């Protein structure tokens, strides 16, 4: 029984652009979305609470 | 009077519901006997 809201997966996507065994997978794929969230909620706080040179949008 | 075969809320989010449905189909039923009740009530039905 995995915890909801580590269901599914998720993956970080960068992009550059010019413009304005049953078990197992189960597991890893939670294991997965736990550390993409993990990724990203310190990167938005960092986008959002340290100054720096040309500021983000989150 | 009305009979009020399926009601459904449609406000979603999935991450403060944490990936699951905002309402749980107990309150959801609560809801559904709540405005069955005042369509019993035999007013003007529909603005109730």
């Amino acid at each position: 029984q995995i915890p909801s809201d580590l269901e599914g997966s998720a993956y970080i996507k960068v992009s550059i652009q010019k413009q304005a065994p049953h078990w197992q997978t189960k597991l890893e794929a939670a294991q997965n979305v736990l550390l993409c969230k993990e990724i990203f909620a310190q990167l938005s706080r960092e986008a959002v609470q340290i100054k720096s040179q040309v500021p983000h949008i989150v | 009077p009305w009979r009020l075969l399926k009601l459904e809320i449609l406000v979603e989010d999935k991450e403060t519901g944490d990936g699951r449905a905002l309402v749980h189909s107990m309150q959801i039923s609560f809801i559904h006997q709540l405005v069955q009740s005042r369509l019993f009530a035999d007013e003007k039905p529909l603005q109730d």
